């Protein structure tokens, strides 16, 4: 919890963070894929049903 | 008129079945979802405009396209306290 | 931006798109909300009507003819010819005179001569 | 002038229509966002001409619609800067012309018609030259050159063009043809 | 209550819910339109708004016999304290548990008190009943062996 | 020439009072405020505003002097004029691009103008506000305007331009 | 046509972006005043924020309910050093060498660090030990590759002062104090290509900008007013700090412009320094808190 | 082509989503029946249009 994450991913844990909080701000980035900063934001998680994705044809008579 | 919490431990729990779908539903749509439109290659806020109708974000004018965001009201709050700072959250989006 | 991105574009003149227009004027008629053209479209269906100064096919064969004409006449200034119909070298000099080159009276009237065909008659 | 856009998009088709073939039902669904629309970049999105190819469909988490990458054909027009143009007087005022060139537009003011001290007939509606007896009112055919674009909103009805007609072979057709000699 | 939102084929039933008022036990309390504004089912009258329901509405019914619902314990120690159930309604005032589901919620009887959430939206809805329904645990994944069992 | 291009510069800011201020500390070598306030009869406040505007430009320095019986400092002023022919460009290289951008607007711009003595120079934009009447006196606007000094200012500009594009 | 956040790229804001995303200048000193008719030209709605039932706002209207908050900016007189980097502005201070911009290093030196750029582009912790590296090799030297070493004085720290321990007369030691605007204008220097062997970015994070210049204003619906009873007013401890700024800021314009008695710009300058700190974090070391009237400590 | 479970939960909460804005259904009359339990009839017969893009 300590080492590399996302800098989100060390936010909420051990506050404290002003000093190295701030030594991300110096040329960093961020894309997503935790599970936390998924949650905070209002993304699916990519556990479970989220790592799956569909792909459909239209036609479709009934019959 | 309370209950219980949903708090660290329930989180866990659900994550473990793989039940994406039904965690978002249960800790944030059951509050405020907002929308804001964000630029494309500023990744600063936009501004409306009433009267006129018609957004506007601050370093380019209009020509770029700003798009439509949905967000947790929470969220766009801790944009903010960073952004009272030096520290500038660019909010690079990303397509469908 | 229109989409992702533009692939493909191309110049067109006043009187072949009068058909295009109208193509789709008859379509919709669909009746279930009578779908009417919106107002703007409908103005500039009115404007076409009477700039049309040649036969939608003619047009074409002219197109091409004038792009083969000279290096210097691209598609979008002999399309423009095509539009106008200068008549003489009055025409020529009051479309080019903001342009990059001014053509003289010689190398003008091959082009007259190009368009000493095709002219309505009227 | 008008010019031919072939570009391709990403449609949203509802399942509201979901047992039509894609072409048509995109079509009309397409249809509904571009059609009277004023593009800062090309201009007046007239009318969708067709759909030439559109690929599968991918559902996203959370819609429940298809999302589908198509490829259609576009008519715009354009009125770029000092480009000539033809057009009808179709408007009398007591300062200015409007003058429709197409689905827009093109007002010339009076002190930039003709070389010539132009005064406004009051009890008609016409403009009539001091030394040249010249009069010009509604329904005259015009030949005029673009001198400034105002691209202000999306909405069609507030983007103004600004013209002027005075440049020798400009104005009304039957002027033009009495000065030739 | 859950929204339902009303096709082609369960047309009859809902008329009937919503007809019923807040009252009675196959009622309904709420209404929502396509525009999106509720309506209230309370006051005064139910009979006009059950007129032509018009399909593409949302009424929100009681809970009736088979809608999936979840279960906690809380403390949710280990991953199987929430499992999903299905609805049976009897009168009288305590949750209703049957015997063997009683070692994974490490419950006993002498007062214990749980509560149970109601999933709406149709995604979340179809998910928990595909893949927390109660037979899908019988195994244990701490050891190779049965947890729900006799006592 | 060098003594004499940085006696302009403060004259183009102070004025006269200033010439004096560079004469006065150049002479001395080290100064205090007061020191350089005698040696040209100007008052020490108006000296001393003159020279917060050099330190501000990165042309004056000093170092402070602990005065020990009174326990206060004052201040003994040098030069540091290794940044004189950089300085001249650096101001002047984005004045003449400020410059560039004017000359670049007035193409596409103002074409409208009233007819009085006094508030000329209409955009297209306030002029449709307007609706061809003036708001401000109230006489008829006019048309195609200031075409000789868009003429001239684009006379004016493109030959300081060449000097300094070296 | 409604995307998702693809990611986040943190950085620090330039003073020009700050011009460009403020509404408007702050400019008076003043909270509500009085019990009737709330409306004031600096901190309050300014084309801000609303919370009054008064429509008004930057021509949108839209009422306090709903209503996202817009920032102010604030066109410091002077440079202020952001307490924040202090620790990171001594690793780059004491690294180069001043008036060239160069690294104290040679090309070729400089040019085989690059390759474990690439090689370690991932992994936060192991790229923290070859920083530290470079910092204390070029700690220990006085010679620069392009100025002919002038013999280089060594900087201070700690809290947020700085020194150097020149020589000027023949053999003294005397230290001379530091200003940000001196500081601020040695960093300008350092060109683009040097950044990326620091720890910095050339368009997300110039070095210059550690230097705050222009201070963002929060809006309105960040500071709410919040009731004691049911008529008193007990402001927010953001907008009373916030107005503290403005009465100093407000008279340190019109002191120095007018009379200059010199003694008044050291004084007035680290009282501004001291102020800052409080208001970026009220629990710093060695700044005595600001508190209100009252004996409880602004957060 | 044999499901995984999250698949398959996945298939059907989709198609579930698509019968309540309209999409017509095939042979699932009986008397009345939610939406997902509409969905549920349709799957156990194989004829669920919706294919997994396998990440390989
Ligand atoms: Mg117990
Ligand atoms: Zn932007
Ligand atoms: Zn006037
Ligand atoms: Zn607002
Ligand atoms: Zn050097």
């Amino acid at each position: 919890v300590g080492e590399k994450a996302s800098v989100l991913a060390r936010a909420a844990f051990e506050i404290t963070t002003q000093h190295l909080f701030a030594a991300a701000e110096r040329g960093e980035v961020d894309p997503l894929n935790g599970v936390v900063e998924n949650v905070l934001i209002g993304q699916p998680v990519p556990v479970g049903t989220g790592i799956v994705k569909l792909a459909m044809s239209l036609p479709l008579r009934p019959k | 008129e309370g209950g219980l919490r949903f708090g660290e431990m329930e989180r866990d729990v659900l994550i473990g079945h793989g039940a994406a779908m039904l965690l978002i539903e249960r800790l944030l749509e059951e509050s405020d979802k907002t929308e804001v439109w964000v630029c494309e290659s500023c990744g600063h806020l936009a501004l409306e405009d009433k009267r006129r109708g018609k957004v506007y974000c601050p370093v380019c004018g209009e020509d770029e396209r700003i798009s439509k965001v949905e967000m947790s009201y929470a969220f766009k709050l801790l944009l903010d306290e960073l952004k009272a700072m030096v520290i500038r959250p660019s909010l690079r989006l990303k397509d469908r | 931006m229109i989409g992702r991105k533009k692939l493909e574009e191309h110049y067109i003149t006043i009187a072949e798109a009068k058909e295009l227009l109208e193509r789709r004027h008859a379509e919709g008629l669909a009746e279930n909300p009578e779908e009417p053209m919106f107002y703007e479209a409908r103005v500039s269906l009115e404007h076409a009507e009477r700039f049309a100064k040649l036969k939608p096919e003619q047009a074409r064969e002219l197109k091409e003819k004038l792009m083969g004409l000279f290096d210097w006449i691209n598609e979008r200034i002999a399309a423009k010819l095509v539009d106008i119909l200068p008549e003489d070298y009055l025409d020529i000099r009051v479309i080019f005179a903001k342009e990059e080159y001014m053509p003289t009276p010689e190398e003008a009237e091959e082009i007259i001569k190009v368009i000493d065909e095709y002219r309505p008659l009227e | 002038m008008y010019k031919l856009l072939k570009v391709k998009d990403v449609v949203r088709i509802p399942p509201r229509m979901f047992t039509m073939d894609p072409k048509e039902a995109a079509k009309i669904v397409l249809r509904e966002t571009y059609e009277g629309i004023y593009d800062r970049d090309e201009g007046v999105v007239l009318a969708i001409l067709d759909v030439e190819e559109i690929s599968e469909g991918v559902i996203v988490p959370g819609d429940g619609a298809t999302y589908h990458e198509a490829i259609f054909n576009v008519l715009v027009w354009e009125p770029r800067n000092q480009e000539v143009v033809e057009g009808e007087v179709v408007e009398m005022m007591p300062y200015g012309a409007f003058i429709r060139i197409g689905p827009m537009d093109g007002l010339v003011h009076i002190s930039q018609l003709m070389d010539d001290y132009v005064v406004f007939d009051e009890k008609n509606r016409q403009f009539i030259g001091k030394e040249t007896n010249r009069v010009l009112k509604l329904g005259d055919y015009v030949r005029a050159r673009i001198i400034g674009v105002s691209v202000k909103s999306r909405v069609i009805r507030e983007n103004k063009i600004n013209m002027t007609m005075r440049q020798p072979g400009l104005g009304k057709f039957e002027w033009i043809e009495k000065e030739k000699k | 209550t859950v929204p339902e939102k009303v096709t082609e084929f369960n047309y009859e039933k809902l008329k009937q819910r919503v007809l019923n008022g807040p009252e009675k036990y196959p009622g309904a309390n709420y209404v929502i339109d396509p525009e999106g504004r509720r309506i209230r089912l309370m006051e005064s009258n139910r009979e006009l708004i059950a007129e032509k329901l018009d399909i593409g509405w949302t009424v929100e019914r009681h809970l009736e016999d088979g809608d999936v619902v979840l279960f906690n314990r809380q403390p949710s120690l280990h991953r199987m304290s929430i499992m999903a159930h299905r609805v049976r309604v009897m009168p009288y005032r305590t949750f209703r548990l049957n015997l063997p589901v009683c070692p994974p919620y490490n419950a006993d009887f002498d007062g214990d008190e749980m509560n149970l959430h109601v999933p709406q939206t149709e995604e979340a809805q179809a998910e928990a009943k595909i893949l927390m329904e109660v037979q899908n645990h019988i195994i244990s994944p701490r050891y190779g062996g049965p947890l729900i069992a006799g006592i | 020439r060098k003594n004499k291009e940085l006696l302009e510069i403060a004259q183009e800011i102070g004025g006269e009072e200033a010439v004096e201020v560079v004469k006065a500390l150049e002479k001395m070598k080290e100064a205090t405020d007061e020191e350089l306030a005698e040696a040209t009869g100007i008052r020490v406040n108006t000296v001393r505003r003159i020279l917060y505007m050099l330190n501000d430009e990165g042309l004056a320095d000093f170092k402070r002097i602990r005065d020990p019986e009174t326990g206060w400092y004052y201040y003994y002023w040098r030069l540091e004029t290794k940044k004189l022919p950089e300085i001249i460009r650096s101001r002047k290289m984005a004045e003449l691009k400020k410059l560039k951008e004017m000359l670049e607007e007035e193409t596409s711009e103002i074409y409208y103008w009233c007819g009085t003595e006094g508030h000329p120079k209409l955009t297209f934009d306030e002029a449709m506000e307007y609706e061809f009447q003036c708001p401000i006196c109230g006489k008829m606007l006019m048309q195609y305007d200031n075409t000789h000094i868009i003429e001239e200012l684009k006379r004016r500009i493109e030959e300081l331009e060449i000097e300094l594009g070296l | 046509m409604k995307k998702v956040i693809g990611s986040i790229e943190f950085g620090i804001l330039s003073p020009q972006e700050i011009r460009k995303m403020s509404a408007a200048e702050i400019t008076v000193p003043d909270t509500y005043d009085d019990d009737g008719y709330p409306i004031e030209g600096g901190l309050m709605d300014k084309r801000l924020g609303v919370i009054d039932p008064g429509l008004r706002c930057e021509t949108c209207g839209a009422r306090a309910g709903e209503c996202p908050g817009h920032f102010g900016h604030i066109e410091l007189a002077r440079p202020v050093i952001h307490v924040g980097f202090a620790k990171t502005i001594h690793r780059v201070l004491e690294s180069t060498c001043r008036e060239c911009g160069r690294i104290k290093l040679t090309d070729e030196e400089i040019e085989e660090y690059m390759q474990k750029f690439e090689v370690m582009g991932d992994r936060k912790g192991a790229v923290d030990k070859l920083i530290k590296e470079i910092h204390k090799k070029a700690k220990e030297r006085m010679v620069c590759p392009h100025c002919g070493a002038p013999q280089f004085p060594i900087k201070f720290e700690r809290p947020t002062i700085y020194w150097e321990l020149r020589k000027d007369e023949e053999g003294n030691e005397y230290k001379h104090r530091m200003m940000p605007s001196e500081v601020r204008d040695r960093l300008e220097k350092i060109p683009d290509k040097d950044l990326p062997l620091l720890g910095l970015h050339p368009e997300k994070s110039r070095p210059e900008w550690m230097v705050l210049t222009v201070l963002p204003v929060p809006p309105v619906t960040m500071r709410p007013s919040i009731t004691l009873e049911s008529g008193i007013r007990a402001e927010d401890d953001l907008t009373h700090k916030l107005v503290d700024i403005i009465r100093i800021n407000n008279r340190l314009k019109s002191n120095i412009e007018a009379g200059a008695p010199q003694l008044i710009i050291e004084d007035l300058w680290d009282l501004l320094q001291y102020h800052v700190t409080t208001y970026i974090n009220n629990e710093t070391s060695g700044v005595p808190p600001a508190k209100h009237k009252s004996g409880r400590p602004l957060k | 082509f044999r499901y995984t479970r999250f698949e398959k939960a996945r298939i059907i909460g989709a198609r579930a989503l698509q019968i309540a804005m309209g999409a017509p259904v095939l042979i699932d009359v009986p008397e009345g029946i939610t939406p997902l339990q509409a969905a549920l009839l349709e799957f156990e017969k194989g004829v669920i249009p919706i294919t997994v893009i396998r990440p390989s």
